């Protein structure tokens, strides 16, 4: 609650970025938070398999409607709780808020880069971050620079 | 072969004392019972419910 209180709101966006470490947000994200209502559409899809399977060997109603609540039953079972997301859940939320006020640094000093960023296009044709290529000519200066 | 068929007896019975002496402490125990695993049902569903959403927010 706390982290997401200030976060306040997460966008789409923002999962499917985070989908690089946890292909699997979208579906941990889902069960931490009442975000959308979760149908356990697998355990109908195999609650209405049983229930053709009855119909062929002519089995009375009452046990069909008993193996189509079943799947279902195991699938809810299996699916809320799941507390283990809630920590994934968290582990993104941290990445999010790190990653938003990142972003606002970006957005508040855009402005003033504007000269610097124009300057630096025109002569370093890679898109790589400044600071990982400053600590590559950081050990590139360590290992090949004279010491004299 | 049409299968045979019966009255239920407890629908045709006239209410007894013995009936409700007995079924009083069956439905007790039952009763119990039934309230203590509704119990541990209930705190866990409770807990296994998802925390509170934004609104209008979607995962
Ligand atoms: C026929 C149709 C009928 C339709 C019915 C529809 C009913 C809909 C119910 C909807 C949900 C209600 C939930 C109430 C929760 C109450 C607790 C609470 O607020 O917790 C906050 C809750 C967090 O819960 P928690 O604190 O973690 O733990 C709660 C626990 O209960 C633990 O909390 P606690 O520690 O405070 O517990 C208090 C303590 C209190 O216990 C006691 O001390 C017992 C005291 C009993 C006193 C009774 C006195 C009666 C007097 C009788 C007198 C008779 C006289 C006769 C005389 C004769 C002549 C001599 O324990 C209990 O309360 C016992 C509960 C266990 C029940 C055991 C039995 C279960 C099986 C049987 C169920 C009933 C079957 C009826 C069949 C009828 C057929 C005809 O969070 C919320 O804020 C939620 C609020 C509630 C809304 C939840 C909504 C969920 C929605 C899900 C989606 C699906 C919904 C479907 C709806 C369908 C509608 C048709
Ligand atoms: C013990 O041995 C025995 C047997 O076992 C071998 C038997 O089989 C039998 C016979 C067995 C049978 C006939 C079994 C078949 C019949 C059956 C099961 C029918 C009975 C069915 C049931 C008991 C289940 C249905 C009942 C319920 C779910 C109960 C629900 C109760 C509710 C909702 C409570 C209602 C009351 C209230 C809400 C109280 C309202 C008033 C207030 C709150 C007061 C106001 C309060 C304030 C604070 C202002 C006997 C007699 C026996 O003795
Ligand atoms: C006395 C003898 C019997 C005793 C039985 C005892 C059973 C014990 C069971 C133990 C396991 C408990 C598991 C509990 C899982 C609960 C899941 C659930 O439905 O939770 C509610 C959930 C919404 O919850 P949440 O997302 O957290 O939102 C609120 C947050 N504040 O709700 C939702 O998200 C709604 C969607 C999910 C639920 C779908 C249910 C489908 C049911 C299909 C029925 C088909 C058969 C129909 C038969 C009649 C036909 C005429």
């Amino acid at each position: 609650l706390r982290r997401k209180q200030q976060l306040g709101k997460i966008y789409p966006e923002e999962v499917s970025s985070y989908t690089q470490i946890n292909p699997d947000i979208a579906n941990d994200l889902n069960l931490t938070f009442n975000a959308k209502l979760l149908w356990p559409v697998r355990g109908m899809t195999v609650g209405a398999g049983f229930f053709a399977f009855a119909h062929l060997f002519n089995l009375p109603y009452s046990f069909r409607l008993g193996l189509f609540v079943l799947p279902t039953a195991v699938e809810l079972a299996f699916t809320w709780g799941n507390k283990t997301s809630q920590f994934k859940s968290i582990e993104f939320m941290d990445y999010l808020l790190q990653y938003r006020v990142s972003k606002a640094l970006l957005e508040k000093n855009a402005k003033h880069f504007a000269e610097k960023k124009a300057a630096y296009q025109k002569e370093i044709n890679s898109s790589q971050s400044v600071q990982d290529l400053y600590n590559q000519l950081i050990t590139l200066v360590s290992e090949q620079a004279p010491s004299e | 072969m049409r299968t045979k068929l019966y009255n239920a007896a407890y629908f045709l019975l006239n209410n007894n004392e013995s009936f409700g002496h007995s079924f009083g402490i069956r439905l007790k125990i039952v009763g119990l019972n039934t309230w203590i695993v509704g119990y541990a049902v209930s705190r866990y569903y409770f807990s296994s419910l998802r925390v509170k959403a934004a609104q209008d927010e979607r995962f």
